[PDB]
RNA sequence: AAGUCUGGGCUAAGUGGUAAAGGAUGUGGCGCCGCGAAGACAGCCAGCUGGUCGAGUGGCGCCGCGCCGAAAAUGAUCGGGGCUUAAGCCCAGCGCCGAAGCUGCGGGUCUGGG
RNA sequence: CGAUGUCGGCUCGUCGCAUCCUGGGGCUGAAGAAGGUCCCAAGGGUUGGGCUGUUCGCCCAUUAAAGCGGCACGCGAGCUG
RNA sequence: CGCUGAAAGCAUCUAAGCGGGAAGCCCGCCCCAAGAUGAGGCCUCCCACGGCAGCCGGUAAGGACCCGGGAAGACCA
């Protein structure tokens, strides 16, 4: 069932 | 002065007729003999107890309704792998395991307890193969 | 219980009452008894059968001894049949008459490292609609923190075939004793030239 | 107000030997042994057997009556013998003997063959009455019960295998 | 059979008997047969 | 590690070792009437009385301990083994074991008095 | 909160039983057949479609039946988005 | 669901005892399996080696290496 959404949609970073 | 610690002794072999005796009350004694705590020079970090031979272990006796109600249990590691076996059936199929399981649970866990367990020789029927060792008949 | 060793030679169909019937032909005879197992000696009842003649150049001394005590020429294969005690010193296809039902054991064909789809008939992944490098993949293998592990016996990729298989209750369609031949209805495990065992069925 | 302490008449000439935990009762129709609680003491008097209990607590009172009746039935067993009679009611329904065996023809697609166990005799007078007989009372009642179970009395119709003297209680039909 | 936590006599011909750790009520009337559970 | 310790009693469910309204000829213990050698209760022979049986019998209340009511998700279990005139529960005892508490012996340091 | 990725689907299951079906029963206002209701039972089984992101639900055509729940509303270092 | 049957003269599947009774339970079928360290069993083969429950060395029965391959196979087996 649709409830909240406690996190943004993710995306990977870039270390260096 | 420091406490006496014995040098290795010749262990004693022992014979017990399990017939008609109560499962747990017999097991209790078999364990003690195994640990050798009947010996005045008892040492907790070495095997110095007796070898215990038991006969007529199929004729062990038990109180209450435990023939039909006591459940021995085994988990195989697989899903739904818990097998259940009642006393009655265990006696019918592997009677010596009854007395063996009881005793094993009353031994210490760990490397020594496992060794002490191996010095236990249980048989169904009145005969045992160790007359070579000439075990001394015990009354318990 | 009765049984014989044999080799799988090949498949055909024959005609019987205006019906085509798929058969697998098996070269079974002849099998010399080379040892008997007895309750007083071994604790159970069976007959060790030899099969196929071997160049005695390749049979070592411990094996030579075994054969000699049975008064039997060197054979390539030894295998037992439990609860079988032929009155004879030699076992042939004649122990099976047409209409009998049999159990045939062989060594299945080996697929080596088999994907979860070939091995376990998994559905695999979709082939379009965004499916990402998972077209032949098995999916989830578990749950989460509880139980936080994977069950024993989880169907997974791995070796497949080249293992002992028994197909049961096959009709004996014919037997051609003069060629040590057995015709069995249907399919038998393993490749042509494969060692197989034929036993009287255990179904009723 | 008591069963165990009521004395058991023993006919001529049936004997009653007594052992621990059992009594043997022989007579003109056969012999059979009666297992008895070791807590109870049976007693061999003149032409009569008595049972006495060691106290007046519950288990002992219960064992008392049972033991007396148990032996009384054994006594009557080897002398008079035991029987039960079965009524076969229903049109197509009938019974007959085939050797020692009993053949029930009672509405199935097949007839049913009941084999008499050891110590049991079958009789078919009319083809609608069956007699189960033997020296063992519990065995007779059991087999009789067995025969009846083949086709218990219908609830709506006077049809099936009946006990002699069992009433025909019925429910209305539509 | 009725299976209830409260098994009672329904008619004067009902009988509260107890077999195998369980309380039953048996009777001439089949409807009155009860087992506690 | 130290009692298979002693004496009286209850429990038969492994209760002990997970729960309620409520239900029950479970078992033990008290209590109160009813009914009966002028023959009660039960069963066999009649119409709540009659006849042969020859003892007890039927209802009510409290108390102890148990029974049911009691279905949930990975493999079970009172911590385990195992325990039934107990290794359970109630009452009364004697003994032991058991901590870095207390004691004995030695030492350190501070404080107070010499 | 110096991160425990959040619905639904797909894949793969596994467990519970308050049981949808199949097996065994008692009662029935159970004639038969077919139902009702409660008891035992978790071994196996529990279909394909239209609509909507849907879970759910409705509908079509069937079925022995088209069970209800737990597993981080099972499963995104397995996929989808 | 019964048989027999007291406590409780009747009755009661139960308190002694005995039956019947599920796709379910245990065997039975198929497959793995003695690291089952509780390491099982049978048949066969070699054998009494030289040096000072150990050591160095040469062999026996046998094993491996290497090669030609293989409906066996990732390598390995
Ligand atoms: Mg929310
Ligand atoms: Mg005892
Ligand atoms: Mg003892
Ligand atoms: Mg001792
Ligand atoms: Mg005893
Ligand atoms: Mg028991
Ligand atoms: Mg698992
Ligand atoms: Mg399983
Ligand atoms: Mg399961
Ligand atoms: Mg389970
Ligand atoms: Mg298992
Ligand atoms: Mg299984
Ligand atoms: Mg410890
Ligand atoms: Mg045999
Ligand atoms: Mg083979
Ligand atoms: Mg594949
Ligand atoms: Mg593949
Ligand atoms: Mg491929
Ligand atoms: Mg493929
Ligand atoms: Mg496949
Ligand atoms: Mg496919
Ligand atoms: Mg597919
Ligand atoms: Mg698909
Ligand atoms: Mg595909
Ligand atoms: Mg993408
Ligand atoms: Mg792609
Ligand atoms: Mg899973
Ligand atoms: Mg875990
Ligand atoms: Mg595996
Ligand atoms: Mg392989
Ligand atoms: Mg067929
Ligand atoms: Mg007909
Ligand atoms: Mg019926
Ligand atoms: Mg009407
Ligand atoms: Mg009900
Ligand atoms: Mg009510
Ligand atoms: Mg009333
Ligand atoms: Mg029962
Ligand atoms: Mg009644
Ligand atoms: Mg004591
Ligand atoms: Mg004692
Ligand atoms: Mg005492
Ligand atoms: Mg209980
Ligand atoms: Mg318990
Ligand atoms: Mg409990
Ligand atoms: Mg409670
Ligand atoms: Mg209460
Ligand atoms: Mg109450
Ligand atoms: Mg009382
Ligand atoms: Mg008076
Ligand atoms: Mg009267
Ligand atoms: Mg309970
Ligand atoms: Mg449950
Ligand atoms: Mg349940
Ligand atoms: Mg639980
Ligand atoms: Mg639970
Ligand atoms: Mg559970
Ligand atoms: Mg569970
Ligand atoms: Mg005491
Ligand atoms: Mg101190
Ligand atoms: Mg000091
Ligand atoms: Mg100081
Ligand atoms: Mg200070
Ligand atoms: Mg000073
Ligand atoms: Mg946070
Ligand atoms: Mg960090
Ligand atoms: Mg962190
Ligand atoms: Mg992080
Ligand atoms: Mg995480
Ligand atoms: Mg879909
Ligand atoms: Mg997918
Ligand atoms: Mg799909
Ligand atoms: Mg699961
Ligand atoms: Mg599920
Ligand atoms: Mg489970
Ligand atoms: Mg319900
Ligand atoms: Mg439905
Ligand atoms: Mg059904
Ligand atoms: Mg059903
Ligand atoms: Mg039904
Ligand atoms: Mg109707
Ligand atoms: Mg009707
Ligand atoms: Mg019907
Ligand atoms: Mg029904
Ligand atoms: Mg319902
Ligand atoms: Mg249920
Ligand atoms: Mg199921
Ligand atoms: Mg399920
Ligand atoms: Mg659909
Ligand atoms: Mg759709
Ligand atoms: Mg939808
Ligand atoms: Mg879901
Ligand atoms: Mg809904
Ligand atoms: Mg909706
Ligand atoms: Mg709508
Ligand atoms: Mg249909
Ligand atoms: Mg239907
Ligand atoms: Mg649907
Ligand atoms: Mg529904
Ligand atoms: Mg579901
Ligand atoms: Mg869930
Ligand atoms: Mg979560
Ligand atoms: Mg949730
Ligand atoms: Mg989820
Ligand atoms: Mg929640
Ligand atoms: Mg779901
Ligand atoms: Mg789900
Ligand atoms: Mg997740
Ligand atoms: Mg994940
Ligand atoms: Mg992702
Ligand atoms: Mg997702
Ligand atoms: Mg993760
Ligand atoms: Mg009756
Ligand atoms: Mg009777
Ligand atoms: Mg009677
Ligand atoms: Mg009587
Ligand atoms: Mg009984
Ligand atoms: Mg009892
Ligand atoms: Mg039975
Ligand atoms: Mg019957
Ligand atoms: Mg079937
Ligand atoms: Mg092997
Ligand atoms: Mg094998
Ligand atoms: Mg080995
Ligand atoms: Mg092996
Ligand atoms: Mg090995
Ligand atoms: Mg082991
Ligand atoms: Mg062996
Ligand atoms: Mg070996
Ligand atoms: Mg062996
Ligand atoms: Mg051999
Ligand atoms: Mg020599
Ligand atoms: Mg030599
Ligand atoms: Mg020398
Ligand atoms: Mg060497
Ligand atoms: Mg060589
Ligand atoms: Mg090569
Ligand atoms: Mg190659
Ligand atoms: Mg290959
Ligand atoms: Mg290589
Ligand atoms: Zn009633």
């Amino acid at each position: 069932v649709d409830k909240g959404s406690y996190l943004p949609r993710p995306t990977p970073p870039r270390p260096i | 002065m420091k406490t006496y610690v014995p040098k290795q002794v010749e262990p004693r072999w022992v014979l017990i007729d399990a017939e008609g005796k109560t499962l747990g009350r017999l097991a209790t004694k078999i364990a003690t003999l195994l640990r050798g705590k009947h010996r005045p020079d008892w040492t907790p970090n070495v095997a110095m107890g007796d070898f215990v031979v038991v006969v007529n272990a199929d004729k062990i006796r038990v109180t209450g309704k435990k023939l039909e109600q006591k459940i021995y249990t085994r988990y195989s590691g697989y899903p739904g792998g818990l097998k259940k076996i009642p006393l009655e059936k265990m006696l019918a199929t592997h009677p010596e395991r009854v007395l063996e399981h009881a005793v094993k649970g009353m031994l210490p866990k760990g490397p020594l307890g496992r060794r002490l367990f191996k010095r236990l020789k249980v048989y169904a029927g009145p005969d045992h193969p160790h007359q070579a060792q000439r075990p001394e008949k015990l009354e318990v | 219980m009765k049984g014989i060793l044999g080799v799988k030679v090949g498949m055909t169909r024959i005609f019987r009452d205006d019906r085509a019937v798929p058969v697998t032909v098996i070269l079974a005879g002849p099998c010399p008894v080379v040892q008997r197992r007895t309750p007083e000696k071994d604790g159970y009842t069976a007959v060790q059968l030899g099969f196929l003649p071997q160049n005695p150049k390749r049979v070592n001394r411990p094996l030579k001894g075994h054969f000699a005590k049975a008064g039997v020429e060197p054979v390539r294969i030894l295998r037992e049949i439990r609860d079988f005690n032929p009155e004879g010193d030699t076992v042939t296809v004649e122990i099976f008459k047409p209409g009998e039902r049999v159990d045939v054991t062989g060594t299945s064909k080996g697929r080596g490292f088999a994907g979860v789809m070939k091995r376990w008939n998994f559905a695999g992944g979709p082939d379009s609609h965004g499916a990402h490098k998972i077209h032949r993949h098995p999916g989830s293998i578990g749950n989460r923190k509880t139980p936080g592990r994977v069950y024993k016996g989880k169907k997974m990729a791995g070796h497949y075939g080249a293992e002992r298989v028994t197909v049961m209750n096959l009709e004996v369609v014919d037997v051609i004793p003069e060629e040590n031949l057995l015709l069995v209805k249907g399919a038998v495990p393993g490749p042509n030239g494969g060692l197989v065992i034929v036993r009287e069925t255990k179904k009723a | 107000s008591r069963i165990g302490r009521l004395p058991i008449p023993v006919p001529k000439g049936v004997s009653v030997e007594v052992a621990p935990g059992r009594v043997k009762v022989k007579g003109p129709k056969g012999e059979l042994e009666v297992p008895v609680s070791p807590e109870m003491r049976v007693v061999v008097e003149e032409g009569v057997v008595r049972v006495e209990r060691p106290s007046d607590e519950r288990r002992h009172k219960s064992l008392h009556g049972l033991t007396r009746t148990l032996i009384a039935n054994a006594v009557k067993g080897v002398s008079e013998g035991y029987s039960k009679e079965l009524l076969i009611k229903g049109i197509g329904y009938r019974a007959r003997l085939v050797g020692r065996a009993l053949e029930l023809t009672v509405g199935f697609s097949h007839p049913v063959v009941v084999e008499p166990p050891e110590g049991i005799t079958f009789e078919v007078p009319e083809p609608t009455r069956v007699r189960v007989s033997g020296i063992d009372k519990q065995k007779v009642g059991q087999v009789a019960a067995n025969i009846r179970a083949i086709r218990k009395p219908s609830a709506y119709h006077e049809k099936g295998i009946y006990y002699a003297g069992e009433p025909v209680r019925l429910k209305p039909g539509k | 059979m009725k299976v209830r936590a409260s098994v009672k006599r329904i008619c004067d011909k009902c009988k509260v008997i107890r077999r195998h750790g369980r309380v039953y009520v048996i009777c001439e009337n089949p409807k009155h047969k009860q087992r506690q559970g």
